[PDB]
Parts: structure tokens; C-alpha cells; sequence
RNA sequence: CUCUUAAGGUAGCCAAAUGCCUCGUCAUCUAAUUAGUGACGCGCAUGAAUGGAUUAACGAGAUUCCCACUGUCCCUAUCUA
RNA sequence: UCUAAGGGUCGGGUACGAUCAACUUAGAACUGGUACGGACAAGGGGAAUCUGACUGUCUAAUUAAAACAUAGCAUUGCGAUGGUCAGAAAGUGAUGUUGACGCAAU
RNA sequence: GAAUUUGGACAAACUUGGUCAUUUAGAGGAACUAAAAGUCGUAACAAGGUUUCCGUAGGUGAACCUGCGGAAGGAUCAU
RNA sequence: GGAUAGUGGCCUACCAUGGUUUCAACGGGUAACGGGGAAUAAGGGUUCGAUUCCGGAGAGGGAGCCUGAGAAACGGCUACCACAUCCAAGGAAGGCAGCAGGCGCGCAAAUUACCCAAUCCUAAUUCAGGGAGGUAGUGACAAUAAAUAACGAUACAGGGCCCAUUCGGGUCUUGUAAUUGGAAUGAGUACAAUGUAAAUACCUUAACGAGGAACAAUUGGAGGGCAAGUCUGGUGCCAGCAGCCGCGGUAAUUCCAGCUCCAAUAGCGUAUAUUAAAGUUGUUGCAGUUAAAAAGCUCGUAGUUGAACUUUGGGCCCGGUUGGCCGGUCGGAUUUCCAACGGGGCCUUUCCUUCUGGCUAACCUUGAGUCCUUGUGGCUCUUGGCGAACCAGGACUUUUACUUUGAAAAAAUUAGAGUGUUCAAAGCAGGCGUAUUGCUCGAAUAUAUUAGCAUGGAAUAAUAGAAUAGGACGUUUGGUUCUAUUUUGUUGGUUUCUAGGACCAUCGUAAUGAUUAAUAGGGACGGUCGGGGGCAUCAGUAUUCAAUUGUCAGAGGUGAAAUUCUUGGAUUUAUUGAAGACUAACUACUGCGAAAGCAUUUGCCAAGGACGUUUUCAUUAAUCAAGAACGAAAGUUAGGGGAUCGAAGAUGAUCAGAUACCGUCGUAGUCUUAACCAUAAACUAUGCCGACUAGGGAUCGGGUGGUGUUUUUUUAAUGACCCACUCGGCACCUUACGAGAAAUCAAAGUCUUUGGGUUCUGGGGGGAGUAUGGUCGCAAGGCUGAAACUUAAAGGAAUUG
């Protein structure tokens, strides 16, 4: 007669986004993913501040910041990065710090 | 497109129920609605109504008391041969001393036993306990 | 409203329905012609009759480890050459190379029993006789 | 539900339980029937007339004002359109659809409309064969859909 | 594992009009087949536009078998110019 | 030996009558030593394999083919003070009354 | 009024093909299944040591690998 | 119309072009004549129905036929076909799916027996004939009752009862005993009879017939499921058992044996088929987020389903079925009483078919009423009212679905009343005498779905009737047609009225005729909304290459090295140009689209949501097998384009090997034109429409209002804000009120207190999404889609470790 087999499980997500690739090693991935950081640091580190403020001209002078959006492929991100793993509990939760 | 307007009415006053409430704004009426509430309220089971009236649909606020455990409809409303009502009293009610399959025969909108009394029988609607 | 059609008029629909999804089960073929008739060993038949064209040692399955001790039997009617195993101790002994025997299902409705590998068929009777009585010794194999 | 699109809007006109009235109302019956047959003669709908008489003067409902619809009175005087307003209306938006198609050539979702268009016509055709207002053995196709605007 | 090249025959295909050994071995066609056909293929020495493989249609092309039909043959006889 | 069905022209006190022509096709009887496309004229057919696709062309005097050709594919060189070729030379010539979707060579 | 004939319908039957169904031989090919201990590696399951898997295309003794897109059944519900 | 016994395409001449079909035709299969019924069933169901009553039969296969009222007969012919009988090879005779009987098949099934006594039938017929039938033998298919041992006393130990008097004896009973005795039988033989057609059996019966070594019970099992061994000897993953899980490798609660025991017992296993279990077929009544399942998406015919709305009520009588004083009768009932339960009338605007009517019936009929508790509890008569209560007729009275009641619903069987079958299955018998030449009760009762029939009911669910009025009544009034029994003097001819048939005509009557406008749907209109689509057009940067370059030894590249390119200036900064590339950052639990999927500017082309709306339409709709548009990425076809990245490939490393990961290049592609292609983890692995239930904020898009704030030109108008509110969304947080196997879920809820409508899919895993056949495609592949065979777990959630 008729006789055959199986499927499986599950999460949300929205439709569809284009992907951007790792900053790091280059795995493509979408936006609802992403896995994203703010770098937002000075050029100068805190060695450096009084070398240059010594040795420049102009008063009050500028010191800008490096801006840079940086994005992860997930597998990157726990090499390295803030993300790590978390309970049952901890997992839910959305708030950074 | 509310295939029966009775089951929802019949589905609406059950939640109202299980909630544990004593009113429901009921929708959008009918003459066998009507009917239902006059033999409900006949035996007990739900405290003295008002049917308001709004020309086009006729919305009603059944005041219900609590003693209803469930009242419920049986679609497709089938049809029923005296000989059979038993069966359905078997089945679907909780006891037999309690309890009324209610139902619709050339008579009248009426309860199992008043059919029965009667010595007539046509199709089924539902059930109230 | 539960999947499927609660009209007063469908029943059609419904006693289609059934009769498609009736189809499950290798018992709901065998009531309507027969696949016993047309595939299968046994011709829609409880017991089965043939010659013995040789003996076998059958490697038991896994966790258990012996050898068997069956047959092949080639059957009569079909012709279709079937392995089938020897009941109780020693009975291999009695039988030899082509006499007539008798088979019947292992147990199961088919299928195989245990650790058996492959064969489906006790042998019952062997040279018009049972085996039970050639291994209790109530009565002998009748060489004439 | 909608028939074809997936939103579940409930934008509707609700008409008050005064059947009689309005009561502040002035004007006579025959008054607003005239003003009626003014803007039949003027050529325009049922719909376009109701709204124009409404909004610009004192005419609340036309069942209400009068004891008939507009579409009735329409009739009454001889001024009922070759056919159904709203499926008029129809036709003209498919026909637009089918040249404003016969211009491009990549374009999908615009097939696409026109197509549920269709259907909601020949469902309307239906409609209108089956209470005969329409003649029977009357067909909407898209060859002739240019010839049956006018 | 090894010697060895510029690289070491890939996808395909064959005792093919390409295979010596050969009448290759196996099956099929027959009473009987170095013929034909299907297979197998470390192929003496197949093979990719020196084109490989497949083919509907066409063929005064090459081949084998079968139905029909015959003096081709058994087995020769006869008549006409 | 019959029947039927195919049409032309003239007619209306402001439905169809008269006539004139062909051949085609069908159907029916009736009939003969079952003969009848009567002589004449006029396809053997199939199942497969090899090979080149095909129509075409050639060794006029032994080879018509599996050879050549072909459409299709691929390649190469060439922007005219050019490419491929001719000429003993020539104020000479073919491609060229051409121009890269063209010409030449495979 | 028997043999015996003319015509006719009803027609078994065999000869021929055409079929529709049901079986069944077959060199050779390619599968699947089982069977205590057979060779080759070790492809998934822990981040299985290159995250898996999906579709599709190619490659490769073998698991498999690689591309483009997707998913997460992820190793992240997160500025 | 022949032929028929008569109808009809039965058969054709002539003419027509029909008939049937997704409501499943036609074809194929069937291990299919059918039903009545059998198995098993809480209800629902599921399986089987070969086995003495109908056109189809059928007589080895067909076809033909005479005879007869009846036959397409076959214990009758004719032929052919297939097989096969006997010869003095010329020729003849056959048919068994009636009994006896059995080759191969087998898993499987009986004496070449005696008789018409029953039971029936046929013949001119009580008298014959019947392998129909009966009778036995064969008989462990099934069923019924059913022996295989009983019992003292003694030797012991208990336990209940009698005198209720001590220890006195007991009627007794429950056991155990190499303690021992009389008794009672049937099997079996059988004088005999009975029985029967004649025998065998049985029901009776003299005669012989138990003491164990006898007149002897088996078949399974003893780890769990599942009642019964931590006994003995053997065996050593060997032999074997084991439906399933598992036992056995030198101590077996499972094997081979003993011993003991436990079931069932003249039967018990064993095999296959089936029914329950099985809600693992699911209407009642399953599952689909993962456990097996929702088609990618949308349309769309069939089918299924589909808002409300139309005498509801209020009265006044009449009599029933029930409740109970009264037991005025002797634990039997009457008739007047409070209420219930559904009835039947008449009235409230209610022809609640009738029109011509006889009986005009029940009656304004009353001719002078009485053997009545006045209060109306009620048997009682006299000359003459309203058509159904009885029939005669006609005129037209939506069309069913539903349901009540009735027959009609062959018997055995089923449920089941009675009853000596010695009980019982059964069978339909029998009981009772004044067993003197007699009496009498039975062989009931119920079941029969669907359809067909009559018959009330009229709620629910369908469906027509008055909307460019050829519309209902009608005392109106001409008229145009058609019919007509009686009579005028009779049968006929035309006529006059006459009664009715229809049709038409202007006047005549009625509140003259149109239900809503569904928090259903469609449609217009309004200013808005958007990374929705198409068609162009604009910008952006980087990437690569080039020229100019300014310059000087190592630049690429990793975990580290190498390939690599390098003063025939490399990497490297600045000035330009060229080609494709993609729309960064902004960009979010943000936005549109049916999805697939879509982010620069601007224009044009239509389209769409929500919202607003005392606009219109008026059930138009919800989902949907067939069929159809779109459908990522990768592929394919022929052009273009061909910068980066990059299947194949080459490579340098890595490593035991590396054709893989890491590197450096690099053809197809990535882009686009016109074609194809149809798959995806096409994912919220959550169908769609509708209703109802918990709170909470936050947000996108309208809308409403507020002496609100902000922004110009203090102020006006908008925009932007803030606040409150409400509609439609993308969603979220908190509980579980509920749901769930949990994980989790505001829907996976409102589902054993199981039914709002509908489509699709799944029924242990594999084999396999394979084979074959269809179909679409240039191909790659796509849709549709099995089988044998194999196997006890695969699996899904969680829980520790």
C-alpha cells in the first residue's frame, strides 16, 4: 500500500535582507542575524594623548575618533568578541551591559 | 461569513462563562436564538435577558447567573428520528437526569423532553448544562 | 472546524476521503484480491509442501551466536526455492537430501522470528510424518 | 477578509437608526427628486450624485428623504446606465490596466492585478446574469474591452 | 610503496570498416553459424573538432535474419522468333 | 437499367414558375462458367547492425562510394603609406563598383 | 412426398493479423537488503576540530569537497 | 412499423444529430451472481456470505434446433472445436458442476454400502418409479450432557452441634496415615426384547464385568508479560529455546532430561484468515511547531458551506392524560375539587382551498316542556335555518429536503413467551382423565436502515410570486372566439335568446405593489502612506586597469613559510581617464508586496493597503480536486557585457596521504537582452475565512479632539510635538485563566464538559521519493508515483551524568 517518513524545528526572523560580509573572515550573513559593534575610539591611546599634546601646535588642537560600524558572522564573534554563551534564563534578556 | 450566528452567540456566552462573568454582548440575534434563550431560561440556566434592538443586526445582553456549566451547538444540525434523541442524550449530556439536548421539530423550538412529551422530532441544534 | 468537512451534504467527500486514506496498512490489500496470490511464498495457503534441496547453517543475529540448522526448500506448486528452519534438537538429522516435506509460518504473519535471519518457515512434517514424533520417538520415519 | 488583498479593514459608513427625520430638515419630496434627475441628465453615477447632493446640500440619505433609492428613481425616468455602475467602473480600471501592460513587457505585479481584476468581474457577471440585470449570454472579454467603455 | 615523464588516455565507445593472438569467452538467431546480433573488455595498435558518442529522415552504399514469392537448385523438359 | 445530389439565365398585381447545359460523386437493383486497374501500364514488405546527416558533385573509356561538397561550429591574419594574391617591368594589376554583420587563409 | 438443389438470415469453427490483461526465460548490467568479529580511511554528533543542513552545478578511490543563494534544526534571542 | 405470445433501434428503410460524462461516465481489475443472513460488537462500525425459491444460469467450449402450453433442454438431437472409448480398420458411441469416487493441487474433505417405511413428487395415477430423499458406515468441521473413582472403621490431630449433668456417651464433620475392609457402578461384551423398511446403535434388561503392574488423561507451560521452582543431573554463545523482551561462553529461577508443581482437560496446542483490543481509519472520533503531516505563493471551475428579516403573541371556552381528601366499595375504583402536561375549538383586521349543491347536519327551527339540591352537576322532542360530518362533481390551490403515524413490509436465523428432550444443545411439543370405544391449552410476541406509498406537523433549510406592471380581485360595460344537454312536431340545416370556454377592451376596488443596508462583500470619491512594480534618467564611492607621476628596495601572504612579482622601478602618494560593480554609513524585534523579494536622485506609467465617509450596490460571499499567473539561488539556449568575487582547473604550502580547509592566479558564472527552467531549511519547517476570552506598555499609517507646546509674519494655515482616545498593521513584555509529551503557546486557547465553515496532507522505520508507466522540459531535471524484500525499534521532548 503507502508508507514513508519526517521533518523538524524552529525560529522567527521577518521576510527577506541582503547579507554583509564578516569583517573579519568574509561568511556572508543577513541583518536580523548581523551580530554588529560600534568601533568608536580616539586615533590617539591614553600613551599617546601627552606626546602629541607636548608636541602640538595649535592650542586646544582637535583629537578626533576613528567611526566604524564592525559586523560578525557569529562564529567569529565567540572566537573572540563580546558574546560568549548564557543560561536558560540569561538568554532572554536584551539589555548590554 | 459567520457560518451560524447561533454558535458564535452559544460560543461567546460558554467563554463568558468559564470567566466566571454575569452579562454578554451577544450577536447578531435571530428568532431561533430567541427561542434557545426562552427554554434556556425556562430551566434556569441563565438569568432574565434583554434583547436590544439596532434596525439592521439586533444585538443582545444576556444577564447569566452562573448555574450554566456549558451550553453548546452540534453543526452540521442533523436530523433526528425519536428512536435516535436517545443516543444524543447518551452521548453529549452529562447525566441522565439532568441536562437538555435542545432541539427544533415542526412544533417548535424545544428541549428533549418536552419533544418527547410531544411524541415529535425533527433536527438537532444543541445542547445546554 | 477540525481539518475535515462537517456538511450535511458532503458524505461523498468523507467515504472518498476514507477510501484514499485507507490505504496503510498491507492487511486492507490482501481483503480486497490478495498479494498472497500474486507475490508471496505461500499461495494465500496456511502450510506449504516441497523438497529439501539442501541443508543450511544459518549465523544467528546479534547479541546471540549459534547456527540454526534449516533448509531450502523448493516448494511445489510455485517452484520458488525458500529457506525454512528445523524445530527442536538434533531433526536436522532425520531429514535428508530431497525428501518431501511440509512447512508452515514461523509465527509472526510473515516476517522473520527472532534471531533467525531471512527465514519465515518451521518445518512441520517431513515424508508424510512430523518431526515431533521422529524426535520423541513415538513413531519412525516410514523409509518405504 | 477582503477578496483579494490580505488586509482586514472595517472603513465603513455607518448609518444612523433614524429611518424618518432628519426632523431640522427643510425642502419638500419633489425638490430633491428634481435635483436628482438634474445631475442624472448631467451624467454622472448613482454613487457620485448621492455624494454630490449630500455634501453640497441638504440631502442626508436618499431612502430617507424620498420613500426609493437612487438607482430606482434613476430608472423610474429613464436614465439607468446601459449597465451596473460599479462593474462599469471595473472595466474601465481593467482596460487601463491591460494598455498601460501592453506599453511594458518585464513587468509582473501589474499582470498580476489585472488578472484578480478579471476575476472580480466575471464573479460580478455572474452576479448580475444570475438576477438578470445584465442580459443572459453576456461576456466581459479582453479584445472587446476597449469597445464596451463607451 | 616505487622508477618515470611535457603529460601518462579523461568522458565516452569496441574483437567496431580500428583486435595480431582469434573461429576471443558468454548469451541470442539455426537441426548444425569463422556470418549477424547483444554482452564482456588492462584495447598487439579505440578515443574527443588528426572531432568522441548518439541518432529522426534520406541511401542505385556495406551487411544478417524473417514473411511473401520464384526453374537459382533438386531435375531438367518444352515452345516462339 | 435506374435513382439521388451537386448548377446558368429569365420571371414577381407594388413563397416559388419556365427553361438551358455540363461533368463529378454516391446509392440501388438486374446480370455473367467469380470474370472485372481483365491488354497495356504498375511499389515487394518487414526486423536489425555498419556508415555518411540530408538534396547535390566526381575518376568523360572498369571505381558513383563510406570519397568531394554543404549548411552549422571553430580558428587565424587584415583599418588601405594596409592584408591575400598577380606581374619581366610598368605613372601596372585581382580581391575592389570592396571596409571588420567585409575580404583573405585554414 | 425422401434425396437433392436457388437464395437468405443465425452462425460454431479454423487461418490471419490487430489488440487488452496476466505470468515468465534471459548472457550481461546496476541496485537494495541482511550476515560476531573482512580492507580503506574517519564523514556527522561536542566550535568533532573547516559550524551543520537545504537547493542546485561541477569535481573527486570512498566517505565527501567546492561554488552561488537560503535556513538555523547555531556556537548569537542583546547597544 | 414486421417479428414476437405482446412492448420497444428487437431489427433496419427514410430523416434527424443526438445519448452519456469529475454528482466518476467509458475502460481495467476482482482470490465478485446476488440478497435473506454469519462472525464480532457500549454506541458507531469492520469483515464474511461457495452451500434446496428470480434473467444470466450452466451441463467440456461455443453456436443452431425440433418436439411441446412450457426447453435454446443437455440423465434430447445437429454440427464444429478440444480431448478421449471399441474393433474381424470397413465403421460405431460419448459426455459425470445427480451417487460412487480423487490424478496432479494439495493446507484440505467419506461406502463402487441398504431402502422407498417415512418426506414428498410424476404417471392414464391409493397398487409402479425416484442415489430427489431416507438409512446407516466413514466422521475429534462444529455444538450438548459428560466417567476416569466413591465410603467407612481403625491410628492420630482438630472443628462445629445434643443432653447444658461433673472427664459420660454421642448423631457428626476437616484433615493426615508401606492401617485395612466390605460396597456402587459404567465402558465393555449380551439370553432377551425394543428399535427399523430390514438391520446397527441408543433408551430397558437377565449373565459375566476395579484394587492398581489396573478399566493408567492427555496437551502445553513453570525469568517477565501471564498461574506455577534463589530443586537435582547434564550442557559450556556449543547444541538448543525464545510470538516480544531475552536465556546458553564451567554454579542456567528459560536449553537436554529427571523431580515437583500450574493451566485447560477428552481435548489441548500449532499455522494462516479475519473481529475486538484499534480513538493504530477517527461521522460519532485521531494527528499535522519539532515527533508521520500545511501543498512556495496567489487565482480559479466543480463540490461543500453561506448575515438578519415575513402572526409573534393576548384572550374566552371545551374536553383528555395525570397527580389527592372522599376509600361513600369490601390490599379493587368511581366524580366533583386546588396545579402540571401536551390537546381541540372560537375571538382578537387571520378563506383558517373551495365554486354548483342536494341530507341541509349540529339548527332565529319551540307545537303547551320538567320523575332536576334556586346556585346550570344533567338521561328527556315538535309542522319548516349557514354544503362535507356523508357522498356527487369540477376551478386551481409555490417546488421539495425534514419528521410523526399506518400499512406493505416471505420463512429458518436474531432477541424472546411457554413446555420433561432423564437435564441440556435443541425440538415444537405436549398436558389431564371418571387410563369404560375420552377431555383440552399451544406452536405467541418484537425486529425489517435506504428507497416507493399514503398520512398529520409546519419550526428549521432551500425556491418562485406585483417593478420599461402584458399584476390580483369585479356587482361594471361593448365585444372576439369556442362549446353545448334539453325543448320548438320528431332525426337532421342554419338560427334568437339561453348557460357556460377562453381571449381582448376602456372604466370600477384596495394604505395600489420595491424588508433590511449585516462591526459580510464589492464599487466610487477624499487627501495621505510606502526600500510595492514597470519604464527610463541622476549621483555615489570604492575595486581593477591605464597614462601622468613622486619616490625608493624588498611588496603580496598567512599560525608560520612558500607560489608570486621585483631598479625592462616595482608595492607606494598626488593629477586625470575607462569599464563594469554594488546602493555603505543612516538601517532598527523599522516599511511595502500574494509570495519570491525590494533600499541613491528625478520624471512618466498604471496599481494597492489602511483610514475618512447620514456616498452607492444589494448577498453579490469563505474556502477550493481540475485548470492557470508569478515563483530566490544555481543551471540551459543565442546575443551582448565580461571590472571584482569566483564550481572546474593550475598551483605553493599543510600533512602519513590532500586533487580539502590556508594562499596566488583563473575558464563557466556573477551583470543584461529575449527565451527556457520550477526546485529551496521557498522557515513564523505553524493552512485560509469568522467569532469569543487576560493585562501592559512601545511602535508604523491614517482619523478624532484638546483655551495644550513648538515653528514663521508675536499672532495667521499647515507641518512637528505633547496628551487622551479610537481603527488596521510589523511586533513585543508579564502571567498562565486555559493548552500541551514537554520545550513552549495570547494563540498551538475556547477539544473526552469531545461538532463555527472549508481545502490539503500522515498513519513504525527502511526499501524510496527509488523502479515502472504516464506527463512537462532542448537538456539538467520536474510533477504523478508502487512493489518484492527487510527490520524492533527509528524518532520527539526533556532528566541527570
Amino acid at each position: 500500500p503507502k508508507k514513508r517518513a519526517s521533518n523538524g524545528r524552529n525560529k522567527k526572523g521577518r521576510g527577506h535582507v541582503k547579507p554583509v560580509r564578516c569583517v573579519n573572515c568574509s561568511k556572508s550573513i543577513p541583518k536580523d542575524k548581523a551580530i554588529k559593534r560600534m568601533a568608536i575610539r580616539n586615533i590617539v591611546e591614553a600613551a599617546a594623548v601627552r606626546d602629541l599634546s607636548e608636541a602640538s601646535v595649535y592650542p586646544e588642537y582637535a583629537l578626533p575618533k576613528t567611526y566604524n560600524k564592525l559586523h560578525y558572522c557569529v562564529s567569529c564573534a565567540i572566537h573572540a568578541r563580546i558574546v560568549r554563551v548564557r543560561s536558560r534564563e540569561d538568554r532572554k534578556n536584551r539589555a548590554p551591559p | 461569513t459567520r457560518s451560524s450566528v447561533l454558535a458564535d452567540a452559544l460560543n461567546a456566552i460558554n467563554n463568558a462563562e468559564k470567566t466566571g462573568k454575569r452579562q454578554v454582548l451577544i450577536r447578531p440575534s435571530s428568532k431561533v436564538i430567541i427561542k434557545f434563550l426562552q427554554v434556556m431560561q425556562k430551566h434556569g440556566y441563565i438569568g432574565e435577558f434583554e434583547y436590544i434592538d439596532d434596525h439592521r443586526s439586533g444585538k443582545i445582553v444576556v444577564q447569566l447567573n452562573g448555574r450554566l456549566n456549558k451550553c453548546g451547538v452540534i453543526s452540521p444540525r442533523f436530523n433526528v428520528k425519536i428512536g435516535d434523541i436517545e443516543k444524543w442524550t447518551a452521548n453529549l449530556l452529562p447525566a441522565r437526569q439532568f441536562g437538555y439536548v435542545i432541539l427544533t421539530t415542526s412544533a417548535g423550538i424545544m428541549d428533549h423532553e418536552e419533544a418527547r412529551r410531544k411524541h415529535v422530532s425533527g433536527k438537532i441544534l444543541g445542547f445546554v448544562y | 472546524g477540525k481539518g475535515k468537512p462537517r456538511g450535511l451534504n458532503s458524505a461523498r467527500k468523507l467515504r472518498v476521503h476514507r477510501r484514499n486514506n485507507r490505504w496503510a496498512e498491507n492487511n486492507y490489500k490482501k481483503r480486497l484480491l490478495g498479494t498472497a496470490f500474486k507475490s508471496s511464498p505461500f499461495g494465500g495457503s496456511s502450510h506449504a509442501k516441497g523438497i529439501v534441496l539442501e541443508k543450511l547453517g544459518i549465523e544467528s543475529k546479534q547479541p546471540n551466536s549459534a547456527i540454526r540448522k534449516c533448509v531450502r526448500v523448493q516448494l511445489i506448486k510455485n517452484g520458488k526455492k525458500v529457506t525454512a528452519f528445523v524445530p527442536n534438537d538434533g531433526c536436522l538429522n532425520f531429514v535428508d537430501e530431497n525428501d518431501e516435506v511440509l512447512l508452515a509460518g514461523f509465527g509472526r504473519k510473515g516476517k522473520a522470528k527472532g534471531d533467525i535471519p531471512g527465514v519465515r518457515f518451521k518445518v512441520v512434517k517431513v515424508s508424510g510424518v512430523s518431526l515431533l514424533a521422529l524426535w520423541k520417538e513415538k513413531k519412525e520415519k516410514p523409509r518405504s | 477578509g477582503r477578496m483579494h488583498s490580505a488586509g482586514k479593514g472595517i472603513s465603513s459608513s455607518a448609518i444612523p437608526y433614524s429611518r424618518n427625520a432628519p426632523a431640522w430638515f427643510k425642502l419638500s419630496s419633489e425638490s430633491v427628486i428634481e435635483q436628482i434627475v438634474k445631475y442624472a441628465r448631467k451624467g454622472l453615477t448613482p454613487s457620485q450624485i448621492g455624494v454630490l447632493l449630500r455634501d453640497a446640500h441638504g440631502v442626508t440619505q436618499a431612502r430617507v428623504i424620498t420613500g426609493n433609492k437612487i438607482m430606482r428613481i434613476l430608472k423610474s425616468n429613464g436614465l439607468a446606465p446601459e449597465i451596473p455602475e460599479d462593474l462599469y467602473y471595473l472595466i474601465k480600471k481593467a482596460v487601463s490596466v491591460r494598455k498601460h501592460l501592453e506599453r511594458n513587457r518585464k513587468d509582473k505585479d501589474a499582470k498580476f492585478r489585472l488578472i484578480l481584476i478579471e476575476s472580480r468581474i466575471h464573479r460580478l457577471a455572474r452576479y448580475y446574469r444570475t438576477v438578470a440585470v445584465l442580459p443572459p449570454n453576456w461576456k466581459y472579454e479582453s479584445a472587446t474591452a476597449s469597445a464596451l467603455v463607451n
